[PDB]
């Protein structure tokens, strides 16, 4: 009975949040604040437990349950799971700030010790880019790249209130020496035109 | 008040066995069933199994059949989960959670886990974090291939605090974690001097100080 | 043989009373967290394993008989009678039984203590001029220390005699230390008396009386009690087991030997095939 | 299987028979044909449709009983309650087992009986114009077209109008 | 001696199927332990039941004994205790300074109090006095409190209760 739900809902404090678990077969909703044990917040399928604010609500259609958080704030933002045994994938709740900025792209070539390991992973960095929705594509001798780029984004800065992404891809030494030039461009929401930065092993 | 106090952190070795205890307080252990739930570090909750207090019948995930045993001590209101033949991927926080049904039904089919324990970090592995320089502006350290997640990175421990971004670690096909820590530097300072990153890994007890 | 269950208890056609955190005896006595079960009626009282007591530590000699008869009656309808207790302090309370913010007690029991500096020989009577049995729940307070005994009841050793024309029942309270329960080493012993129509109840006590506040209206019918953690559901089913409601189309069942309603007979066999066709001889 | 018809001299069930339980397959000059006998099938079905309501009319309705699960240990009374419940369970389990076995045996004998009854009825219609081949099939010793076969199945077969030809064919 | 509800105790002991006895540390302060009698001759001298402790007054006083043992094990504990009914008031006050003792044995869930009686009874092995045998089952996570001011035949420990296929039979075969 695989449970699924839409991950990584990002939003500012004080508005709607909807998470959707589609049971493939009693679904309960748990909140795990960072560095804390999970807490039950939706019993039954729409019922709230003692001490959980009326802001949280649940709704069941024929086979799809949805958790709605209203007027969310710092403590309402956590990782949320549906349970039916099986848990859901987990959807992270992050705070969002209203400041827009352009990505700053940096490319760092792989280290020599990294090379002699054979896993010549190379990383592209995008600093202070906004908003969250910014896919980033690697160029392999001007060819499509997929299945090897791992992306990791830092949460909102305390004062800058922006995002920073690092995308690393690793490949075997037998084939790393065969490409020799790579790029990392952003399909930025703010910036229609991708920013290209290339580097040749020379 | 109702509380489930769990044991301390266990640091084991692959192939051994571990035992986690959950002391219940504020109610009678036999009035509720108890589910055990694993959370690998950053990999979402995973249901391990369920003990029916008051009659001792268990239910395990097929993944854990044979190598997990749940028991109870009614005298001390304690419940034990013992995992035999430990593996590296079992490194996780284990939670005991209270479920309601014990008589007539298996509770976890119909009831939630209303009360949770604080969790015990059973880490069965160790791997040192390989540090690589990052120079092209910006500069940093790439921490790679360490199994136990908690790893901190500083820059002289008091020097660089602004512009440093510690990207959350990521999984791998190997099962090891890797992150990066990069700071922006003035274009003048990059060539004049280089900064040093200190990568601290408590479970591996490894502290590597590396410049750029 | 019906060997599977839905896991839920259908709420029709029988009147199902889910007892949340309350046992039948706690709801009978008037445990504060059981106050929602006042005057309730049921065809089946479903008693949950999570049920607990949160009032004065008590004890029912012949607990099973009282539970059985209260369940069979099928109602908690309580009629307050005018009991005249002269020379004693009524509505005694305790901090082990916290009703609201302050101290309290069982809502259906009256803890009588000395008034001023004396505790007279209480001698009260209520006749049964109705055409139904009356159930009277009374108690005896066992103190932990002689100082507490004489501070609540001036007599060094009280006794409580509750009697009718046909039968009598006397209790001598004991003074002793007991396991700590919710802050107290003292106890209440719960006793009951059924007063038949045309009979009289006489309560004569010189100490340690937990008097009744009235009577429970006894009834006869199809009512019972069941221990089950199965959830209640909105559906129709005539046969209820602790495992939930089961269909009764099959003549036999293997789900549970505890049953309520029009249920199949319980058997040890998990399957019994009845031939509904001829003997099967395929080709070749 | 008291009569030896089903799993006996018939030797085989017809998986192509879906119209009824019992029936005929005929081969003549026109060609092969098949039909089902509704009367025998209905007789067997009627004798099988109940067969359990006739012994256990309905579920008895029980509301308040003794306790059958105990937490603590009392002694005499708990032992007596456990003994009573265990005795009742054993007796009803035996009743269920014996009833199922008896009913299954009777159902098998019943269906075999209906098969044999159909066979004997068909033989009695075909007085001297047919011979039992021993495998549940009749060899009819005259021109028997589709109307003849349906008359046999119908029950209005007239053995007299074929008797001369049938005797001439059998005994030469 | 005399067992009120003898059949129930016999049935439950037989069902347990073991006589394994664990001695517990019971602290009886201000009383004389290991009382004996010539009706129960262990060896050449006087004795008593090996699993019971006959407590009498020490010096010239018999305090209100108040002892406790918790059950921190995961099995039931069977405690066999007794009440000594003396034959004469002189014997009562010579063994227990109180003119009328009582024995209350209780747990969190249930209690059981006995008032010893003083009376003459049929001569049995030289004595007109009796012992009444009572038992208490202490479930795991429970506590046993024994409060007595006289006429207590205290337990020396508990019997380990078990569940299984054990029974008792009367047969001379
Ligand atoms: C409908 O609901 C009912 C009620 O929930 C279901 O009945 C239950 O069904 C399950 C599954 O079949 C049974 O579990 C199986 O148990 C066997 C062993 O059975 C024997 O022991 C049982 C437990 O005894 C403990 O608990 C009772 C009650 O508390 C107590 O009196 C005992 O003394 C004992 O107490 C000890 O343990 C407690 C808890 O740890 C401690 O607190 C205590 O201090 C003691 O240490 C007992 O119930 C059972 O059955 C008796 O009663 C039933 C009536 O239901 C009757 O039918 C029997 O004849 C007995 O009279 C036995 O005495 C166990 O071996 C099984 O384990 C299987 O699986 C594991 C792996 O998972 C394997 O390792 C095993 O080899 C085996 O394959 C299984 O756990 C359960 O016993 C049973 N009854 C109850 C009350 O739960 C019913 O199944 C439901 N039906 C449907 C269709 O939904
Ligand atoms: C006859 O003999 C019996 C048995 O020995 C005695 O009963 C004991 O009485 C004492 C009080 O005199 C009881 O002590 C109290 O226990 C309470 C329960 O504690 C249990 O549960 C807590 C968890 O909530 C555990 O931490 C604890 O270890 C126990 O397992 C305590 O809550 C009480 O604490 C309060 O009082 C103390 C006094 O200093 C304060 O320091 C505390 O902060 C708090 O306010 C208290 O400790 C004991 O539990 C009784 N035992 C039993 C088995 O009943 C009788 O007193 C004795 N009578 C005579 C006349 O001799
Ligand atoms: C209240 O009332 C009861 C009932 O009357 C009294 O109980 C009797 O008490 C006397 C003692 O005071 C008992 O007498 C003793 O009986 C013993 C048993 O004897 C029986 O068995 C022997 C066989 O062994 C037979 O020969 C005999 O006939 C009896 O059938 C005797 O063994 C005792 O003998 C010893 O003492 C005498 C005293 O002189 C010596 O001479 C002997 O050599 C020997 O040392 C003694 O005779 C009597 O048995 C009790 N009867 C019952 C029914 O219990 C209570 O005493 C009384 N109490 C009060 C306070 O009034
Ligand atoms: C219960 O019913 C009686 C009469 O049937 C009535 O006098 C009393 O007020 C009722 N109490 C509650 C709490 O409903
Ligand atoms: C069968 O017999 C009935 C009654 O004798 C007759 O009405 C019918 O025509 C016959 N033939 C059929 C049904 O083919
Ligand atoms: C009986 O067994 C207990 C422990 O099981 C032991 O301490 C004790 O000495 C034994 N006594 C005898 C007489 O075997």
């Amino acid at each position: 009975s695989v449970l699924t739900q839409p991950p990584s809902v990002s939003g500012a404090p004080g508005q709607r949040v909807t998470i959707s678990c589609t049971g493939s077969s009693a679904v309960h909703w748990y909140q795990q604040l960072p560095g804390t044990a999970p807490k039950l917040l939706i019993s039954g399928n729409s019922n709230r437990p003692s001490g959980v604010p009326d802001r949280f609500s649940g709704s069941k259609s024929g086979t799809s349950a949805s958790l709605a958080i209203t007027g969310l704030q710092a403590e309402d933002e956590a990782d949320y799971y549906c349970q039916s045994s099986v848990f859901g994938g987990g959807t992270k709740l992050t705070v969002l700030g209203r400041t827009v900025a352009a990505p700053s792209v940096f490319i760092f070539p792989p280290s020599d010790e990294q090379l002699k390991s054979g896993t010549a992973s190379v990383v592209c960095l995008l600093n202070n880019f906004y908003p969250r929705e910014a896919k980033v594509q690697w160029k392999v001798d001007n060819a499509l790249q997929s299945g090897n780029s791992q992306e990791s984004v830092t949460e909102q800065d305390s004062k800058d209130s922006t995002y920073s992404l690092s995308s690393t891809l690793t490949l075997s030494k037998a084939d790393y020496e065969k490409h020799k030039v790579y790029a990392c461009e952003v399909t930025h929401q703010g910036l229609s035109s991708p920013v290209t930065k290339s580097f040749n092993r020379g | 008040q109702v509380q489930l106090v769990q044991s301390g952190a266990e640091v084991k070795k692959p192939g051994a066995s571990v035992t986690v205890s959950c002391q219940v307080s504020g109610y009678t252990l036999t009035s509720y069933g108890l589910s055990w739930v694993r959370q690998a570090p950053g990999q979402g909750l995973e249901w391990v199994g369920w003990i029916n207090t008051y009659d001792g019948q268990t239910k395990y995930v097929k993944k854990f059949q044979g190598r997990v045993t749940m028991t109870t001590h009614t005298g001390t209101n304690t419940a034990y989960m013992e995992m035999k033949s430990l593996r590296s991927d079992d490194t996780a926080v284990y939670y005991c959670a209270r479920v309601e049904g014990v008589r007539g039904v298996m509770g976890f089919h119909y009831y939630p886990m209303d009360v949770w324990g604080q969790g015990t970090m059973v880490t069965v592995s160790s791997k040192g974090p390989s540090v690589f320089p990052l120079a092209p502006a910006a500069l940093g350290c790439l921490v790679k291939d360490y199994f136990p997640e908690p790893v901190t990175v500083s820059w002289n421990s008091g020097a660089l605090t602004s512009g440093v971004h510690t990207f959350p670690a990521v999984l791998q096909s190997s099962g090891l974690y890797s992150l990066s820590s990069v700071v922006t530097v003035p274009s003048s300072s990059l060539g004049t001097q280089t900064y040093i990153c200190n990568v601290n890994h408590k479970p591996s007890n490894t502290k590597v100080d590396k410049k750029v | 043989v019906q060997s599977s269950s839905t896991g839920k208890i259908c709420n029709n056609p029988h009147r199902i009373l889910d007892g949340i955190d309350c046992t039948l005896i706690d709801a009978l006595l008037g445990d504060p967290h059981c106050d929602v079960f006042q005057n309730e009626t049921w065809d089946l009282f479903v008693e949950r394993s999570k049920a607990f007591s949160n009032c004065y530590p008590y004890d029912v000699p012949d607990y099973a008989s009282l539970r059985s008869l209260v369940a069979s009656s099928g109602t908690l309808e309580f009629i307050t009678e005018g009991f005249t207790w002269t020379g004693v302090t009524q509505n005694g309370g305790s901090n082990a039984c916290k009703r609201g913010p302050g101290s309290g007690f069982f809502s259906r029991l009256n803890w009588l203590t000395k008034s001023g500096s004396t505790y007279p020989v209480l001698n009260v009577t209520m006749p049964n001029n109705d055409n139904f049995d009356k159930l009277y729940i009374w108690g005896v307070h066992h103190p932990s220390t002689n100082q507490e005994q004489t501070s609540l009841y001036v007599q060094a050793s009280g006794r409580v005699t509750v009697s009718t024309r046909r039968s009598q029942q006397t209790i001598i309270p004991n003074i002793g230390s007991r396991p700590w329960v919710r802050g107290l080493s003292s106890r209440i012993s719960i006793y009951w008396t059924i007063v038949k129509p045309g009979d009289v109840l006489v309560i004569n006590s010189n100490g340690n009386l937990i008097a009744p506040r009235g009577y429970f209206k006894m009834r006869t019918g199809k009512s019972s009690i069941m221990r089950s953690d199965a959830p209640i559901d909105t559906c129709i089913s005539e046969c209820i087991t602790p495992n939930g409601s089961i269909p009764n189309d099959k003549p036999f069942q293997n789900v549970n030997k505890i049953t309520y309603g029009a249920c199949p007979k319980y058997v040890k066999q998990n399957t019994l095939k009845l031939a509904t066709g001829m003997r099967n001889v395929p080709e070749k | 299987g008291l009569f030896g018809a089903i799993a006996g001299f018939i030797e085989n069930g017809w998986e192509g028979m879906i119209d009824g339980w019992y029936g005929f397959r005929h081969q003549n000059s026109e060609g092969t044909g098949q039909a089902a006998d509704l009367k025998s099938t209905q007789a067997a079905i009627d004798q099988i449709n109940g067969k359990l309501n006739r012994v256990i009319e309905k579920t008895n309705e029980k509301f308040h009983q003794i306790e059958k699960e105990f937490s603590e240990v009392e002694g005499r009374i708990q032992d007596l309650e456990k003994y009573v419940e265990d005795t009742k369970i054993d007796l009803w389990s035996y009743n269920a087992e014996l009833l199922v076995a008896l009913e299954n045996q009777h159902t098998i004998d019943l269906t075999d009986s209906e098969m044999n009854k159909l066979f004997e009825k068909t033989r009695r219609q075909l007085r001297e114009n047919a011979e039992d081949m021993g495998n549940g099939c009749f060899k009819i010793y005259h021109k028997c077209d589709n109307a003849c076969i349906e008359s046999i199945r119908n029950g209005t077969y007239d053995h007299d109008v074929y008797r001369d030809e049938a005797l001439n064919n059998r005994f030469q």
